[PDB]
């Protein structure tokens, strides 16, 4: 490119590089990035799960790790069914209340 | 001056592409969607494609 | 080698894919405004 | 002194592409002073010519009409007849003349192959086109830059490495006839690169993906019973897409003029890599 | 699946080669988060 | 209903009431066809089975219901003139910017996006980038502008609010015109006694409060 | 319970009935609103003229 | 000091536990190439890699309370802290080399996009001066780096095999005319012969 | 071409924590509690509603400037 535009472009890219480097390596910003990276890693690679590799002999595996799936299913299904029953009960209660109040 | 060497009618990228690509791109689309789309559309119309006219269409202002 | 609850994992992944595709494409919830001209009327 | 040239370069590129599409397969007659009657008795060879050293030269087909009853029936024989009798400036690699060195690998009329052991269509009507290997940089005429092929070949460490000393030093590493026949049909590769220049994965990713030939050599050094760096080689070829990029097209085994089957070797390598990945977890526990 | 899409884009697009495996992983994490958010929100 | 296009109002005595009726009747047929299409879609979808239908009919077919309400209100209004939009600008300064994104009034060009694209083009021209890059950087801001412009169903809610306001205003204006002759004499008497332009309802509410506060109960 | 056709018949009829009741409401409200405006305007005029109140601004 | 007890126990547990793994992680990082040194950890198995990267800073910075430490325990903690600091420096070095590798690969990618067959819109016959200067300076820095690694034959060999690959491909991308003799003067000494 | 489709989980995410299986019950408890709270609020808002339409439901309108809204018959 034209050498004047070359000077402008070199200056601009140098400014961009310096800004990025400063923002990343500044003390507080560096600490924030460093902690957030590990938090993101924990969230992504250690999220709650129901399937995992079993490397232990049956004698060396807890019962929790053989019935965790069933406990989770019980909890979720019970929550859904109980919410459904609560919805029905609230429907009946509201209907009865507003009926006895008028018409 | 860009000089291109190309066998239009015999190279793998040529008429063979016209013969090949259209019949292979549309394999899953046809064979899956057409039955699936037909099922989705018809399952509503167990009785018919009837529009229950909620507005008085047969009524015209005098 | 053994994977605890592998079948559960397979079915969960399949269900996740199915639900995501269903909501993204709305394959099952089509639009019929285009068919109205090609439909009979009642009343 | 120079200025921005994005616009001029863009317009020139678009215009040149359009014109080249209009004037693709540009051809120049070597000897225009030929009566059409004579051409009935002579076969036509369209030979790719390009001399990047000369700044005024551009790629082009050159048409040579030759009497096929003056030399033996092979692509290399015709090329050398053209060179010696018609135009001795033609460039091509040739050492062995019997399909062993593998230097003469070229695109002999639509198929990558060794020119020394490949015949050509005897019919005088259909023209024959001889061009260099496709996706290799062209140095001059039918000579391509195979340097990257060799550089990739170097990265597989193709030398017998052994972790156990020889018991007596007055013998030879024992290997039964079965452990030798395991290599039969696998050590005959002449590194012609004809197969690898026909692999689409090698077209797209020449550097990150080793060619079918180099991977076949890695397989040869792996299956060899005398070497003890089996797992190490497997792990080395398991990086990124050095092997994973292969899509089992199978053109490699179809083009191989030696009759080898690099596709099967790559398939076995993939199976071994998968087993290595699984048993790095299963075994160490 | 995601891996395959990234592989195709890398193998066919020359420009896409610019991205590191780290950037690809960041896109993977963002896409997984967005997919989880989509699944959860659609039912709300 | 297949209403005729010829209004039965007298233009000489109720001009605005005649114009409103004329526009309503003119656009009624088209808006009725759209409403019928929407209702047919809704009921056919409700006839579905399980996930394809009933199980999720009322809750997931929300855009269709919103379109139906907008169509019904617009059909009742018929046509909208800029004077009313500027009138409602008091409570919603972006009424025009919202009423453009709900109705197919005029074609919208992403002018801001195209301006940003031209700026990026100038940048590239200065720094000698390939033309492909600058064409892509022209498309990209345009794409962003289009994505942020279309959709935007909140503008449809604001359009519904404005159309309700406009319908109430037009009804009251028609009532004003209908009884204008009857109130001519009373108006002439009133203007000469009260120098205020404030409404009668507001003044009477203030008077009622004044009586309730100061007037002796006795 | 009942075929969908009958359900839509009921829906249309109920919409019509609700519209009829709204018609009654609109008629009565418009009439009485006109009467109310007349009465309030006359009351303000009488108040100002009688000197009971002074309406400024 | 209950909070001090918990802080010190957390630090001890994490630091000592990871110190037993630093060897493995560093070896794996060495094993891969410089394009994505953490490729194995992102794709195959995160063998306490992100844990090391996170806890190196804590080992460097967070304070210690010796009265909560034993004698042998304190010696072990100091050893583990030194190992984590070594890992920090090693990761910094690998990152620097990886970024230099990506500089060279960026140059090569520009050349490849230049010579791509789909590039019907930006086809250039003659290399422009800017990229030539970039190539020359990049090769100069690469030669200086190779010289600086004379005491570490394995590191020098890896740097050659990895980074110089794209220098060789750049060498192959262009004709031997114009300024070519001057641009690749340093490369022609030893490296060019290696990549044949 | 190579076959790659499969429903099996990837070994990259299949690791356990040191003390046992992944934190599944602990997170499911939180999820159930949050769902209970959210759905309870939604149900309470939805079911206990009525529409009362009378004069007292209407108030005097005003501009964003606070003044009373009145539009002339221009
Ligand atoms: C600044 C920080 C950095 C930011 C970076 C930028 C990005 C953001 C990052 C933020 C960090 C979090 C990101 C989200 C997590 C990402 C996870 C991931 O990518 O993993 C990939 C990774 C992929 O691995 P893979 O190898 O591909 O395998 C995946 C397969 O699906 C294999 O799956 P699986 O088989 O292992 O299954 C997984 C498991 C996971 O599920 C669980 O165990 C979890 C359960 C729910 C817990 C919810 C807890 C929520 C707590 C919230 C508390 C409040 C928070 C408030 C915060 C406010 C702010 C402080 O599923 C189940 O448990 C299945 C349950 C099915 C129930 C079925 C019910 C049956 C009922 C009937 C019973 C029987 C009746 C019989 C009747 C018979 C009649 C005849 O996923 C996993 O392996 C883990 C499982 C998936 C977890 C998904 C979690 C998503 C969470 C999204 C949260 C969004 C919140 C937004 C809040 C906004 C506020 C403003
Ligand atoms: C004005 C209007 C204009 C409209 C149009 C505008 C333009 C629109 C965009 C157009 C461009 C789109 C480009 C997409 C490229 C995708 C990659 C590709 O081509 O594949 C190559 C590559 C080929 O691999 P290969 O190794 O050569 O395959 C050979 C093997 O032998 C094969 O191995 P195998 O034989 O063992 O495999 C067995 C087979 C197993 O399957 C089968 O054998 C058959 C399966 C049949 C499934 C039938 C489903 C039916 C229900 C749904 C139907 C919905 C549509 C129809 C609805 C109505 C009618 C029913 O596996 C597969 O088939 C794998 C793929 C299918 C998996 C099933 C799930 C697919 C859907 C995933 C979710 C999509 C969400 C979209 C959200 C979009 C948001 C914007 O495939 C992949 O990459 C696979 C993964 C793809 C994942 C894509 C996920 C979505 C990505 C969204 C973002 C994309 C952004 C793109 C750039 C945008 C502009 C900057
Ligand atoms: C309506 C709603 C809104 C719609 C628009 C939404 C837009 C959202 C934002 C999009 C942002 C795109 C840019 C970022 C992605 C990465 C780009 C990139 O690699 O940057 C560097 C790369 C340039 O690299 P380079 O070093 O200059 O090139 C040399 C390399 O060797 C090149 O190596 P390479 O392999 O990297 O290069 C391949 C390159 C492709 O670039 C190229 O190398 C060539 C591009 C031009 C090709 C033109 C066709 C060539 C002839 C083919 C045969 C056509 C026959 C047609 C007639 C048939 C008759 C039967 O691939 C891409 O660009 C990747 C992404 C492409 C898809 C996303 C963009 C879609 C834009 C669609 C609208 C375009 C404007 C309107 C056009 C129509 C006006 C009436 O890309 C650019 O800077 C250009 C970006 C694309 C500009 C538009 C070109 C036309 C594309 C049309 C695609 C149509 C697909 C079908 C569905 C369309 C539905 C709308
Ligand atoms: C809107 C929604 C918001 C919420 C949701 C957000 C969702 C998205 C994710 C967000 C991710 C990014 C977050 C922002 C980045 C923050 C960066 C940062 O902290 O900068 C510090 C960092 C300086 O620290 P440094 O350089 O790393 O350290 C050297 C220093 O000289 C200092 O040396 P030193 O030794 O004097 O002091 C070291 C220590 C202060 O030292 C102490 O006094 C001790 C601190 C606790 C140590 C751990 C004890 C654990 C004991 C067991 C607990 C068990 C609990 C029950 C469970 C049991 C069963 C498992 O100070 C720190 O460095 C604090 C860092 C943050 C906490 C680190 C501890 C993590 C573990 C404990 C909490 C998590 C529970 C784990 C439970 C399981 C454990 C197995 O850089 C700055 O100064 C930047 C300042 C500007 C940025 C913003 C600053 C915000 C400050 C927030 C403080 C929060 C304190 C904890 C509150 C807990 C409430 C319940
Ligand atoms: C709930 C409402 C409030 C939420 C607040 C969230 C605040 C987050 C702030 C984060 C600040 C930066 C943190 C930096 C790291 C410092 C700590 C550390 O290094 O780890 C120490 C400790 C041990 O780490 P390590 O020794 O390195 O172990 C890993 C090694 O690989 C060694 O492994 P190992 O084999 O030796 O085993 C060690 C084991 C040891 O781990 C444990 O012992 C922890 C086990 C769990 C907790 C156990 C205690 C439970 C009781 C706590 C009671 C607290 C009461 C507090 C009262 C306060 C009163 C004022 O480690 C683990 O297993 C790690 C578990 C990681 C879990 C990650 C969960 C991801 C998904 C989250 C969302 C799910 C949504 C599902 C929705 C689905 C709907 C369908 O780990 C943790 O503290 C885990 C924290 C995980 C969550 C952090 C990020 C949460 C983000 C949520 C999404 C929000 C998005 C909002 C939008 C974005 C903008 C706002
Ligand atoms: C709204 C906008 C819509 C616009 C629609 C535009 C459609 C575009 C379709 C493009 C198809 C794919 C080709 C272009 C993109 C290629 C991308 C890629 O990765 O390729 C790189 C590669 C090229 O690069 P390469 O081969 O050098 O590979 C890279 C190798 N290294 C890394 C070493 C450099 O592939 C190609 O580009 C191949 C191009 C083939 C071109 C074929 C043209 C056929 C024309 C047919 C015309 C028929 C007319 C009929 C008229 C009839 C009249 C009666
Ligand atoms: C040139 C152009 C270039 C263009 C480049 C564009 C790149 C775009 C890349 C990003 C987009 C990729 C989209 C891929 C398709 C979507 C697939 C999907 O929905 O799943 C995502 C992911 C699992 O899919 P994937 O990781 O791809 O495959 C794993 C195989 N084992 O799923 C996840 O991991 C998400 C987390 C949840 C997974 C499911 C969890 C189990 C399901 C049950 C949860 C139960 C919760 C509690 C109970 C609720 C119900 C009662
Ligand atoms: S793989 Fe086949 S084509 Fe390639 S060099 Fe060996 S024998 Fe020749
Ligand atoms: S031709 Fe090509 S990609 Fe694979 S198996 Fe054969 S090499
Ligand atoms: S000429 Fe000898 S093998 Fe080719
Ligand atoms: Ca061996």
């Amino acid at each position: 490119m034209n050498h004047s535009c070359q000077k402008v472009f070199e200056g601009f890219v140098s400014a961009l590089y310096d800004t990025s480097y400063f923002f990343r390596n500044f003390g507080p910003f560096k600490a924030t990035i460093h902690y957030a990276t590990y938090a993101n890693y924990l969230a992504q690679n250690w999220a709650p799960r129901v399937s995992y590799i079993e490397t232990s002999t049956p004698a060396y595996t807890l019962a929790k790790n053989k019935y965790a799936v069933y406990i989770v299913y019980g909890l979720i299904g019970g929550a859904l069914i109980h919410n459904y029953m609560l919805d029905n009960k609230a429907a009946q209660k509201s209907q009865q209340y507003y009926l006895k109040h008028r018409d | 001056m860009r000089r291109i060497f190309w066998n239009f009618k015999t190279a793998f990228v040529g008429l063979p592409m016209f013969s090949l690509a259209p019949k292979n791109i549309l394999v899953y689309p046809i064979v899956v969607g057409v039955p699936l789309y037909t099922f989705i559309v018809l399952q509503n119309s167990v009785r018919g494609f009837a529009y229950f006219d909620e507005y008085d269409s047969d009524v015209k202002e005098n | 080698l053994p994977i605890r609850n592998i079948q559960f994992a397979r079915y969960h992944y399949l269900a996740a894919v199915t639900v995501f595709t269903y909501f993204a494409t709305r394959c099952c919830l089509l639009d019929y405004k285009k068919y109205y001209p090609l439909a009979s009327v009642k009343k | 002194a120079e200025s921005n040239d994005a616009t001029s370069i863009c317009l020139e590129s678009i215009s040149g592409t359009i014109k080249g599409l209009q004037k693709a397969n540009y051809v120049v007659e070597h000897n225009p002073n030929l009566t059409s009657e004579e051409k009935k008795h002579l076969k036509q060879f369209l030979v790719y010519r390009y001399n990047p050293a000369d700044p005024h030269d551009q790629p082009k087909y050159v048409s040579y009409w030759c009497d096929i009853k003056k030399f033996p029936p092979m692509f290399l024989d015709a090329i050398l007849y053209i060179k010696n009798e018609l135009d001795p400036t033609l460039s091509i690699r040739r050492s062995c003349r019997e399909g062993i060195c593998g230097s003469c690998a070229v695109n002999c009329d639509g198929l990558h192959t060794l020119a020394c052991i490949s015949g050509f269509n005897r019919d005088l009507s259909k023209p024959t086109i001889i061009t260099p290997l496709g996706h290799m940089f062209i140095l001059k005429d039918l000579v391509v830059d195979m340097t990257n092929f060799y550089a990739q070949y170097k990265m597989i460490e193709p030398y017998l490495k052994r972790k156990t000393p020889k018991p007596d030093a007055n013998k030879e590493y024992p290997q039964s006839p079965e452990q030798r026949a395991l290599l039969d049909g696998l050590y005959e590769c002449v590194l012609c690169a004809a197969c690898s220049t026909s692999c689409p994965s090698y077209w797209w990713h020449p550097d990150r993906y080793l060619g079918p030939a180099i991977l076949q050599q890695a397989y040869r050094w792996i299956v060899d019973s005398r070497d003890e760096y089996t797992q190490e080689r497997i792990e080395r070829i398991a990086e990124d897409v050095r092997l994973d990029d292969c899509q089992q097209i199978g053109m490699c085994s179809f083009t191989c003029p030696k009759g080898l089957n690099p596709q099967l070797s790559l398939k076995n390598l993939m199976d071994m890599v998968k087993d290595f990945r699984q048993k790095r977890i299963e075994q160490e526990v | 699946m995601f891996k395959e899409l990234i592989h195709i884009f890398r193998t066919y697009y020359i420009t896409f080669r610019y991205l590191k495996k780290s950037n690809i992983n960041f896109l993977k994490n963002l896409s997984y988060t967005l997919i989880a958010y989509y699944l959860i929100i659609n039912f709300q | 209903v297949r209403l005729n296009l010829k209004s039965n109002v007298d233009q000489n005595e109720y001009p605005f009431l005649a114009k409103w009726d004329k526009d309503m009747r003119q656009n009624y047929e088209e808006y009725q066809n759209r409403i019928d299409a929407t209702t047919y879609h809704l009921q056919r979808s409700q006839r579905g089975i399980a996930v394809f239908g009933e199980w999720m009919y009322p809750r997931y077919f929300q855009k269709d219901i919103l379109e139906l309400e907008v169509l019904r209100r617009k059909q009742q209004l018929g046509k909208i003139y800029p004077e009313e939009v500027s009138s409602y600008t008091q409570i919603n300064p972006d009424i025009a910017n919202d009423l453009n994104l709900t109705f197919n009034a005029k074609l919208l060009w992403p002018v801001r996006g195209m301006t940003v694209g031209a700026g990026f083009f100038a940048f590239a021209h200065l720094f000698n980038l390939p033309y492909s890059f600058r064409l892509g950087l022209f498309v990209l801001p345009t794409a962003v502008e289009l994505a942020f412009t279309w959709g935007n169903k909140t503008s449809q809610f604001k359009s519904i609010e404005f159309m309700d306001y406009l319908l109430q205003y037009r009804v009251s204006k028609a009532l004003l015109e209908k009884n204008a002759k009857h109130f001519a004499e009373k108006k002439a008497a009133y203007q000469k006694e009260i120098n205020s332009s404030q409404s009668v309802q507001d003044l009477y509410n203030q008077l009622i409060t004044l009586v309730s506060e100061q007037a002796p109960s006795e | 319970m009942f075929s969908d056709f009958n359900m839509y018949e009921a829906k249309v009829f109920l919409k019509a009935v609700a519209d009829a009741q709204n018609t009654f409401r609109q008629t009565a409200q418009q009439e009485n609103q006109l009467a109310r405006y007349e009465s309030q305007s006359q009351s303000l005029l009488n108040g100002s003229t009688s000197g009971a109140i002074s309406i400024t601004g | 000091s209950l909070v001090s007890l918990f802080k010190n126990t957390f630090l001890k547990s994490r630091v000592i536990g990871l110190s037993f793994q630093a060897q493995r992680v560093m070896a794996q990082m060495a094993k891969t190439d410089f394009e994505n040194p953490d490729e194995h950890f992102l794709l195959n198995d995160a063998m306490k890699y992100n844990e090391l990267v996170f806890y190196g800073r804590l080992a460097e910075n967070w304070s210690i309370n010796p009265e909560l430490f034993g004698k042998a325990e304190l010696a072990k903690y100091n050893e583990a802290k030194q190992t984590l600091i070594d890992f920090n420096q090693y990761h910094a070095l690998v990152q620097n080399l990886h970024e230099f590798y990506w500089e060279l690969k960026t140059i090569y990618l520009e050349l490849s996009r230049g010579v791509a067959t789909s590039n019907f819109h930006n086809k250039r016959e003659v290399t422009h001066s800017i990229i030539e200067s970039d190539i020359k300076n990049s090769i100069h820095k690469y030669i200086q780096l190779i010289d600086d690694l004379k005491d570490y034959p394995e590191w020098q060999h890896k740097v050659r095999e990895e980074i110089g690959y794209y220098a060789h491909m750049i060498y192959t991308s262009v004709n031997h005319d114009g300024n070519f003799p001057e641009i690749f003067k340093e490369f022609n000494k030893v490296d060019s012969l290696y990549y044949f | 071409a190579r076959l790659w489709w499969t429903l099996d989980p990837s070994k990259y995410y299949l690791k356990q924590i040191s003390s046992g299986g992944r934190n599944e019950i602990l997170f499911t408890v939180l999820g159930v509690t949050a769902a209970y709270w959210y759905f309870g609020n939604k149900r309470c808002e939805h079911y206990w509603r009525r529409q009362i339409d009378n004069c007292q439901s209407w108030s005097r309108a005003q501009n964003i400037n606070g003044n009373n809204l009145t539009v002339k018959q221009y």
